[PDB]
């Protein structure tokens, strides 16, 4: 949340976004895919030279499609292709213990939790 | 009885899809600036360490959320100059390349209903807000690709690759995936066109008269905005203090007598911290749920046709198309549904040479003197022939079977 | 691990080691000081309760969109598009995982396509024909009819359409022939 003007260790390769003053990573101006997010539409990644590197994302490549009024587009051949799909259905089950965890094997403790209500049943 | 007449109707739909994301910092927040504060917040071994982590895995969310329901296309596409799609006109929703951000008109309607120092505010405490990942023009790109992808391409470039085909012609196959059989298209084109036309007419003058719909949409930020203020106000009680000026207390008292007044404050300050961060827990799996919906909408009713009843509006469904709101989808549905009934009787089957016909397709109908065969959703007699049925058995265990003749084209062919 | 490494903190008392303040005071001034240490565990162990309970519905909720997907996509074929995979789906497989489930979903996907030239219905004596499964093509010089998702041309026939009105209704009609196989058997 800093403008750039108030620095503690600055060297060059000073940029500034709209997330704040980005220093030490070089900037360019060729787009590519986010690689690792920073916000406001720049994305940092390690590419070739041996610097970091900071862009604007890019959401793909663009055509049109020869639209027309009397054109069609047919297929003539096909493909078989497998996907895989990965779905979590549980986590470890735990189970913790009243006295034993906040008293330990003390006697008096015990005594002194009663006088609290059912805070663990 | 059987319908005679359609009618083509619009509906809209509106979705919450993120929420704004925020940061908290314990240090400035709970003690301010201060050296003993800070000591004594040491005994509490690794509470807002955990906080810290906890809000950053709700923010993390907000960022996926909406990649996940708008990024659904691996290319952009781009609509052709040519402006010729039989009659229909989506000059409304196109986006429109005349004002720096573009976007479309309903866009811009959808933008201006919605009214939004504050974070100076949170600056005296710490607290902060982090701007989403995806601009609002990436969203306004991914959105125009979406639609431009159902105008050129049907359905085909949701599953591979993107092939062109005359707007008539979709539409046409559409009504045939609902039980009416494609002749009723070609033969009501400019009757269907005039009518989605006005139906769109209607919605920018629907949303520019005060819509109390888009309210929803609205209601989840003010709460978040209410539930923040209530966090800073909870910064003006002493919680049994003398005071609730940190600095004023070691003004006044000596260091072991204003440590038990710090902790007594440390305590509010810490339980009032842990309350807003799970109400912020809660409400993050509510819009998640209503994220993950959103994302099922589109993938289904716009990226095909879905057959699931009220799933994609309210009637036989045709298309839909989407526009962006600010923290939020709006769905456009197009729906098709009869108009006018008339009464007909009917009857099972037809038996006529000792052996009982049953219709190939759509059911018996008679006006009174003669008996003709028609789909089931429209009205549209046809003389009864060995081409629209089929035979089983005898006539003699159909419960309401009628005398009646079948043609029989080739016999007089053969004549 | 944090619950458990939470039980070294002090909580503004003596020790944090039970033993070491019940060794070292008399239990009327050894009270207050146990009194803390309780209250800061209580504490801890609320919070880690209630994010274990918050944990538990997301995994539920997981755990039902899964079953509904084993229900669908593997006892049966689903029309619902990127429902079980990219693209049109034939069958799916299930495989277990620890802790998990792994769906191994096969589409079909069409692979090239070609350019042609279409029109919605044909003329041929006053009365329009239309296709009753496919749609017309004509590579510039014939006409045929094909299937929708592949390419199959056949000859136009009575036994491959409808007649329904009349032409100069339709907004693109174009004028052809048809065979009417019936005519040559006749003689
Ligand atoms: C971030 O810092 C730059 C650097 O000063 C600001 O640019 C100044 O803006 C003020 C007011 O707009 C001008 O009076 C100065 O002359 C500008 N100086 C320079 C070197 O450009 C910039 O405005 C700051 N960002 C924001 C949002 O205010
Ligand atoms: C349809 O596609 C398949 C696969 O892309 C083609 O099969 C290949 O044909 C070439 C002949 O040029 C062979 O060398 C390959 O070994 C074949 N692939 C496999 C996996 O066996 C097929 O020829 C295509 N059909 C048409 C009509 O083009
Ligand atoms: C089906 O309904 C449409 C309108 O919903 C009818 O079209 C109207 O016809 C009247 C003639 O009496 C005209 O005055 C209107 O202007 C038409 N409406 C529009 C929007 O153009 C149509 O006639 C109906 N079909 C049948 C068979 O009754
Ligand atoms: C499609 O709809 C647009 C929107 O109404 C039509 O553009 C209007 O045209 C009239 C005169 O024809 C003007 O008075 C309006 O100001 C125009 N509105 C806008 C928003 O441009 C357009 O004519 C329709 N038809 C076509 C083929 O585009
Ligand atoms: C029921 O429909 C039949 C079929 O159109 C009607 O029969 C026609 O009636 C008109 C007017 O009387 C005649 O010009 C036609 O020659 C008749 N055609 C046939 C095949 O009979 C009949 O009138 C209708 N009945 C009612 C009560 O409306
Ligand atoms: C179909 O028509 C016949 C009439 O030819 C109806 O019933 C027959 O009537 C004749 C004399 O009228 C009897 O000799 C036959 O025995 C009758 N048939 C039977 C099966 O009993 C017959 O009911 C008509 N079908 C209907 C009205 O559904
Ligand atoms: C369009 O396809 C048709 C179907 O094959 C072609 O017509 C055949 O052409 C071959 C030689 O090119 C002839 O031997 C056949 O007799 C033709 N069949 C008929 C029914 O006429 C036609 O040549 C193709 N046209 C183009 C421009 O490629
Ligand atoms: C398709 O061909 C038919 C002829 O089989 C055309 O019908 C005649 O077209 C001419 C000129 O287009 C008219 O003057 C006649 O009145 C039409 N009817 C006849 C001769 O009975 C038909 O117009 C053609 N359709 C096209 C070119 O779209
Ligand atoms: C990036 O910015 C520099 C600075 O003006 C400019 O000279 C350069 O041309 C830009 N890059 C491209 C690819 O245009
Ligand atoms: C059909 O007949 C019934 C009884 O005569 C009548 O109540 C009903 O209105 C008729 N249907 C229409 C569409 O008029
Ligand atoms: C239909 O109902 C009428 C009386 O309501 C009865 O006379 C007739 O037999 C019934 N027909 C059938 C097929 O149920
Ligand atoms: C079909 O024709 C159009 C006409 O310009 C062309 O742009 C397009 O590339 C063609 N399609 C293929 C697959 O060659
Ligand atoms: C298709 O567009 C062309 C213009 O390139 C026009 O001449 C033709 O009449 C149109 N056909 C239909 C059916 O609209």
């Amino acid at each position: 949340d800093v403008n750039c003007w108030r620095v503690y260790s600055t060297g060059s390769n000073v940029f500034q976004t709209r997330a704040g003053c980005l220093i030490g990573a070089e900037h360019v101006n060729n787009s590519y895919e986010c690689d690792i997010p920073i916000g406001a539409g720049i994305c940092a990644s390690y590419q070739t030279s041996q610097s970091i590197i900071a862009y604007t994302m890019s959401l793909g490549a663009e055509n049109s499609v020869a639209y027309s009024n009397n054109s069609i587009a047919i297929p003539t051949n096909f493909t078989i292709s497998v996907t895989t799909e990965i779905l979590p259905v549980s986590m470890t089950k735990t189970s913790v213990d009243c006295t034993m965890y906040i008293c330990g094997d003390s006697t008096e403790c015990s005594n002194l939790l009663l006088q609290y209500g059912s805070f663990c049943t | 009885a059987i319908p005679t007449n359609f009618t083509i109707s619009v509906t809209t739909e509106i979705l919450p899809v993120s929420m704004t994301k925020t940061s908290v910092d314990c240090t400035m927040y709970i003690c301010g600036d201060s050296t003993e504060c800070s000591n004594l917040l040491l005994q509490y071994g690794s509470f807002c360490t955990q906080l810290n982590r906890a809000l950053t895995g709700i923010a993390v969310e907000q960022d996926k959320n909406t990649q996940e329901v708008f990024a659904q296309v691996k290319q952009i596409y781009k609509t052709p100059p040519i402006k010729d799609f039989g009659g229909f006109n989506f000059s409304q929703i196109l986006p429109d390349p005349s004002k720096p951000s573009k976007r479309s008109f309903i866009e811009d309607l959808l933008f201006n209903k919605v009214t939004l120092d504050l974070i100076c505010a949170q600056k005296f405490n710490g607290l902060t807000v982090l701007p989403p990942l995806l601009t609002d023009e990436m969203i306004a790109q991914y959105t125009s690709a979406l639609l431009a992808g159902t105008i050129t391409s049907g359905w085909t470039f949701g599953a591979g690759a993107a092939l062109q085909i005359p707007f008539a012609m979709q539409m046409a196959y559409r009504f045939n995936g609902i039980g009416v059989t494609q002749n009723v298209l070609y033969e009501n084109q400019k009757l269907i066109a005039n009518q989605f036309n006005s139906a769109i007419g209607k919605i920018q003058d629907s949303l520019s008269s005060t819509a109390s719909a888009l309210g929803k949409l609205q209601d989840v930020v003010n709460q978040n905005a209410q539930a923040l203020n209530t966090l800073v106000k909870q910064l003006s009680s002493n919680f049994g203090a003398i005071s609730s000026v940190l600095n004023d207390i070691l003004s006044r008292l000596d260091p072991p007598e204003a440590e038990v007044q710090i902790d007594r404050l440390i305590t509010g300050r810490l339980q009032s911290l842990q309350t807003y961060v799970t109400q912020q827990l809660i409400r993050a799996a509510e819009i998640r749920a209503s994220a993950n919906l959103a994302a099922t909408k589109m993938s289904e009713c716009v990226l095909g046709q879905s057959k699931r009843v009220d799933f994609c509006g309210k009637g036989y469904h045709l298309m839909s198309f989407p526009q962006s709101a600010p923290h939020g989808v709006v769905f456009l549905h197009v729906t098709y549904v009869p108009a006018q009934e008339k009464n007909f009787t009917t009857a099972p089957a037809i038996c006529h040479d000792g052996k009982a016909h049953f219709p190939r397709e759509g059911v018996f109908v008679s006006n009174g003197t003669h008996w003709f065969v028609t789909q089931r959703n429209f009205y549209e007699p046809q003389i009864i022939t060995t081409d629209n049925t089929f035979v089983s058995g005898n006539c003699d265990v159909v419960i309401g079977i009628v005398n009646n003749t079948v043609y029989d084209p080739l016999q007089p062919e053969l004549d």
